[PDB]
């Protein structure tokens, strides 16, 4: 799966992602990555694309998941965020990427890496593939 | 107030056994793509835009799972699907099931702009793309070699 | 004490006046369904397989838009879709791009119990279909009238249309 | 659009839905009704099946935002239901029938008329058409 996230100035979100899906997958079968609301989300609030194990994203409806999280509970990009990717989703089966109305980067993942930039107006950029240490 | 950018080429096991030459292409991939984004918010291009101009290029790069690059059906084909959205507007678009098309994300663009439907698949997605004029190529050209031998293992594996 | 149960044959613009010949069987359609899902939660049907047993008739009656009386594409030809969820293990069933599976919704839960996947779509749904054996009919089987009719309508005036619309 | 959804004597909670989609909608367009969290969505909290202009589903997770709406915000059933139906939807475009863990039945819809029943093992039972008014 591929994704990019990105916010301006005045907190206009988008999200958009893409894949070719899961090696061996049966001719026909459809993962999370054109579902709005599993693999792609964008609100008021924030923008979401996830990656990673189809079925378990479709399940969980991660980037819906992360924006509800938000406006409901109150919880931040980082709080929602980390709830859906550590709590409420498998290990070994899903990461995401996030950004906030406000600027706010989120990357967090429960497989063993995931291909990832990202940065900021004011001067941040990392690029990594494993959790930072 | 200020921009920001993410952006990802997957997520999975990618293992302490990973080689540089599959590393590197990686991660030029990612940092080539970050610039490409970076470089349109600094324009102040909209961000729907710059979503599908980063996606685009992610696709562009053969070592990742997308557009070029794809992974393979249990059939050795290529199906591709993605996704756009716009947070200001809440506006859609998707498909599913693409084969021929270069740019997936700029078809989903495309229905979201052109359609009264958020979400085309299969061989009625391919005609909206040929209506559309939009790139196609034939699918020999999306096949990386990386990939058929992913699938042979795979199936033996199950 | 303990269960409850609800359906729908479909929410949109429908007339006060809605004739006797169109309104009618819609009505009995949802008390005919809505006995079978009483009495199978009565019995004590893991309500899973009962909105998999209510969903299928209501596939089955002809004025209701799924399955048998599904609307029509703009090329006049059938697409149906379905989903299914069990709320206690999350597992769930989808399919879409059906032409000629009698019962969608069952093909649904096939795909959630015998399918390391959640969605089938177009050719490869009803590759799985033929593999699995479920009922198939011709088409046309699917098609009504007053489907044409509204397609016919919508056509001219180029439009895409609720099923229930004036 | 056709739907169903029941709930047990221990809140085992279930969900369908299937359909034709629109009237001359393009070939190989998708709806709500096959999206999870969309047109269907089941629960600990509640079981849900959406119905009407599919688009409009999907943009607004219909399913999925009332089970959201109910864990993280803690309205009920009803509440959630009309939240999301009378203030998230265009109207004229969506009904959605649910039920809750507890047996508790919400079926609003704001377009003018949704064909739909239910029952409960206390006795109760509705046909319906209109809204009540
Ligand atoms: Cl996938
Ligand atoms: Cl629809
Ligand atoms: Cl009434
Ligand atoms: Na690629
Ligand atoms: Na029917």
């Amino acid at each position: 799966t591929v994704g990019c996230v990105a916010v301006d100035s005045h907190g206009n979100l988008a999200s958009a992602t893409s894949t070719g899906g899961l090696v061996n997958k049966m001719v026909g079968r459809i993962g999370d990555t054109p579902l709005i609301g599993a693999g792609t989300y964008a609100n008021e609030l924030c923008a979401v694309s996830a990656t990673g194990k189809g079925e378990e994203i479709i399940r969980a409806t991660v980037a819906r998941d992360v924006a509800a999280l938000m406006e409901f509970k109150g919880l931040s990009l980082k709080e929602a965020a980390d709830f859906v990717i550590h709590e409420r989703t498998p290990k070994g089966t899903v990461g995401l990427i996030a950004v906030s109305a406000a600027g706010e980067i989120a990357m967090p993942f429960n497989t063993t890496g995931m291909f990832r930039a990202c940065a900021t107006e004011d001067g941040y950029s990392e690029i990594a593939i494993w959790p930072t240490t | 107030g200020g921009w920001s950018i993410a952006l990802h080429g997957g997520a999975g096991d990618i293992p302490f056994s990973l080689p540089p030459e599959r590393r590197k292409p990686r991660e030029e991939g990612l940092r080539h793509c970050l610039q490409i984004g970076v470089e349109a918010l600094k324009a102040q291009k909209p961000p729907l835009d710059v979503v599908e101009l980063v996606v685009r290029e992610l696709e562009n790069i053969e070592h990742f799972n997308a557009g070029i690059g794809s992974v393979l059906t249990n059939s050795g084909t290529v199906e591709m699907e993605a996704s756009i959205m716009d947070g200001n507007t809440m506006k859609c678009g998707a498909v599913s099931g693409l084969s021929t098309v270069l740019n997936p994300i700029s078809l989903a663009r495309l229905v979201m702009d052109k359609t009264p439907h958020i979400y085309l698949a299969f061989q009625g997605a391919q005609d909206f793309a040929k209506q559309q004029g939009v790139e196609t190529v034939d699918s020999s050209h999306l096949i990386t070699a990386e990939n058929v031998e992913r699938l042979k293992l795979a199936i033996e594996a199950n």
